DNA sequence: ATCAATATCCACCTGCAGATTCTACCAAAAGTGTATTTGGAAACTGCTCCATCAAAAGGCATGTTCAGCGGAATTCCGCTGAACATGCCTTTTGATGGAGCAGTTTCCAAATACACTTTTGGTAGAATCTGCAGGTGGATATTGAT
DNA sequence: ATCAATATCCACCTGCAGATTCTACCAAAAGTGTATTTGGAAACTGCTCCATCAAAAGGCATGTTCAGCGGAATTCCGCTGAACATGCCTTTTGATGGAGCAGTTTCCAAATACACTTTTGGTAGAATCTGCAGGTGGATATTGAT
């Protein structure tokens, strides 16, 4: 019962991981508002990959969302996905 | 050489919408394109939904979370409402 | 005494019916499927004549011609969205110049 | 007290991420985060901790390959420093955006 | 020759209707090979939906498939 | 009596207001429709075309290249020039995810 | 009696694969053809990347093949790239590849 | 609560051009991905060349079609290769 | 600020290509009742795996200081493109026969599919086997100050 | 170029988590024999596809000129990289309660194929119907010189 409230969880990507992702990506330099923009873009990906899983798992009439939900959801969203079963 | 298409009944809308507007032949021909164009969108998620869920048969069911994944939000929510009220008004007759 | 009668509807339930039995989704098909589907098509049907015809009375014309279904959907955010990968013959683009480009006023 | 120069370690780190393929956001703090969006469309959710994972290997691809065009949008201008009009240009040309 | 055959003056109207306002010189030749491209892959594919059909006429559906395969579904010629 | 003439860029911008309003093709037909048979021979000899899949691979070519040319002229107006480069429809593509 | 897969001097299951043809209503019927030719290239797409897998693994003095080997395999040919052009390989990470401008001064 | 994989033939295929090589877990879950991804674009190709040609039926010459409208040049002219030669093989016996 | 060269706009006019209504064909469909089947919903329920948290341990985030050097404003000017006018090559449209080649119907043989029912090639779990992650240390390599 | 602070490579070392091997069941492949079809082959017709002359003239190509765009060089403010110190919070491993999920069994509402019946939807000779593309006059706006 009574799970803690969730919020500004976005925060939780710190600046830190979002240089390596960007090293990873082959930036060097860097501006200092890239991070909030960042974090605005991953929030809108992962939403609109969630709803997507979200409506395939309610469809189901689970209450599990499986990794085959998001696996199907990044596919129709033309992100395939593989590894996970998709 | 019979070929349907949606033509008549896209004419019939477009008197309930527009009474006094008509339409040319290529812009008939583009809202055929339409029609075809989202019927197999739909058709196709729903049967995919079907094969994910292993069932055999696609139902209203499948229809309406196809048009949910396909659809941006407010034309998703009034299209289920069709739909929805659609099927009612079609189970409540003789 | 007609399926789309009895459903409220203009689109044809019947041919649905068929188009959706014979186009291999699935090895059956429900009795509502084609009734839930016939009243989608027309809906999203009507929201686009509906504007193509907004658009045809602005430019003062009484028939819908392409320009004005391109002009109805690049106009509304979500049947953009939706026809996002899709060119509509004979449709033109919406009149836009980069503020940039302006002469100095 | 040695220094390297502004840009040399900043290299030796695109060296080192380009060459290993562990994920590069923190495992929790990225699981509260897809928690917190999900309880948003639908509370009571619970989640196989594949699917997280899963969330997790497909959004940082996805920023990764979007970090690679924003540093080309930035080069185009002359720059060598990313900025927000590069992720922007960058979404925009990819119809991510309007 | 053919590819040639699309004129700078054709180039330059698709680019006004583009929003462009200045086009440099080497903009001309760059196009003709972007459009070369673009009409290869389509042809190609629609050939090979002609071919299967076991016809010699390359129609107007079999264009539609091929951009649709392509993602880039076109509306008023069919299907 | 006359001598008279538009600034650089003045024209310009009354044609792409003129163009953007039509919709008709503006590639000139006999030449497209040649551009056509030719690359289609390459791969299969003596085809015949219906008269509307050359225009449908028209509409969809011109459609390709005018959307092209608008993110072709986002990238010049990033590098702050008013000028479309050969660089930047590559980078248009590259993006776009066409290869370079 | 042989298998159909021996037959046709495969090692991929064509039995399966035409069961899984049928249960996917792709058409009412499938041609005894068919998963032959779908098995073959199924188990020659495999061969091509496994191929290229197996020599990446032995570049980074591997025995064994990990989602790495399959991406730098992938990326590295520019067909198999083409054809995986929308796809995401868990844990494969990225081909080094750093833009020549952000590189230290001179030549 | 069984799932076949494609697993025992993507090992075949493995020892045959790496006869020393193995696989991690996590590479033959990604191998299985693809086989099932592939599959499912050519049997998807295969089946929409059958309804625009008005044909109940997917034989080998849909497939054929369809992997040549799949995959990119090279590959494609292999893959048919190795599928004619399949196809020819398995009619010659019996 | 004052002209004057041109562009753009509005009102009106009307033939005709293409649109909406008339209409009779008629194959094609949509649809109703029936007898056969079955897809898949509660209800029960074994028991997987998900949520939650705590201890310990240290990796890594946070926040500050310092200054290297990137980005971008200003100025300038070479020369590339835009505008325009001349000359004519080439597209466009329509009237026009020659023929390729779609697509329909009929006959029919090869080639499906479903229920039977026999045999074994996979799969899950148990047992057996080994590649390589991660620590150590040390020789070589790269940077950056002087 | 010389020397010092640091990072990078790599080869050996080693416990172990993860992979490759052995086992007894069971979905699920694989031969037959009907009963049934799909769709190919051919003769065949006529829709349109191709190649073309012929006016009318609309555009393309060329050339001249110069407005103004784009980019190089120089400068310097302040942003962002590097590094350090501190300690918070993630990670890994268990440990537990139980929310849910999926796999049989039972069974009723709902779907299918056939067969038969009535009509809607497609077509096209038909033509009357009619919106608006183009063309003209004349008023006002835009642009750019002076
Ligand atoms: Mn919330
Ligand atoms: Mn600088
Ligand atoms: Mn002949
Ligand atoms: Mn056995
Ligand atoms: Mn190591
Ligand atoms: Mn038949
Ligand atoms: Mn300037
Ligand atoms: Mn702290
Ligand atoms: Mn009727
Ligand atoms: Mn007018
Ligand atoms: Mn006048």
């Amino acid at each position: 019962r009574h799970r803690k409230v969730l919020r500004d969880n976005i925060q939780g990507i710190t600046k830190p991981a979002i240089r390596r992702l960007a090293r990873r990506g082959g930036v060097k330099r860097i501006s200092g508002l890239i991070y909030e923009e960042t974090r605005g873009v991953l929030k809108v990906f992962l939403e609109n990959v969630i709803r997507d899983a979200v409506t395939y798992t309610e469809h189901a009439k689970r209450k599990t969302v499986t990794a085959m939900d998001v696996v199907y959801a990044l596919k129709r969203q033309g992100r395939t996905l593989y590894g996970f079963g998709g | 050489t019979r070929k349907e298409s949606y033509a008549i009944y896209v004419y019939k809308v477009l008197k309930q919408v527009h009474p006094d507007t008509g339409i040319s032949s290529k812009a008939m021909s583009i809202m055929n394109s339409f029609v075809n164009d989202v019927f197999e969108r739909i058709a196709g998620e729903a049967s995919r939904l079907a094969h994910y869920n292993k069932r055999s048969t696609i139902t209203s069911r499948e229809i309406q979370t196809a048009v949910r994944l396909l659809l941006p939000g407010e034309l998703a929510k009034h299209a289920v409402s069709e739909g929805t009220k659609a099927v009612t008004k079609y189970t409540s007759a003789k | 005494k007609t399926r789309s009668s009895r459903a409220g509807l203009q689109f044809p339930v019947g041919r649905v019916h068929r188009l959706l039995r014979k186009g291999n989704y699935a090895e059956r098909v429900g009795a509502g499927a084609p009734v839930y589907l016939a009243a989608v098509l027309e809906y999203l049907t009507a929201e686009i004549l509906e504007l193509a015809g907004n658009a045809a009375r602005d430019n003062k014309k009484t028939r819908i011609i392409p320009r004005h279904l391109q002009l109805a959907v690049r106009n509304d955010e979500e049947l953009n969205k939706l026809l996002g990968r899709v060119t509509i013959a004979q449709g033109g683009v919406l009149p836009n110049i980069q503020s940039v480009l302006l002469p100095k006023k | 007290p040695h220094r390297y120069r502004p840009g040399t370690v900043a290299l030796r780190e695109i060296r080192r991420y380009q060459k290993s393929t562990e994920l590069l956001i923190r495992k929790l703090p990225f699981q509260r985060l897809v928690r917190e969006i999900a309880q948003d469309f639908k509370t009571d959710l619970r989640f196989q901790s594949s699917a997280v994972m899963a969330l997790q290997e497909a959004s940082e691809a996805y920023l990764v390959a979007l970090f690679e065009d924003t540093n080309l949008c930035a080069i185009h201008a002359k720059r060598v420093t990313i900025m927000p009009k590069d992720i922007q240009l960058a979404r925009r040309i990819r119809g991510e955006r309007a």
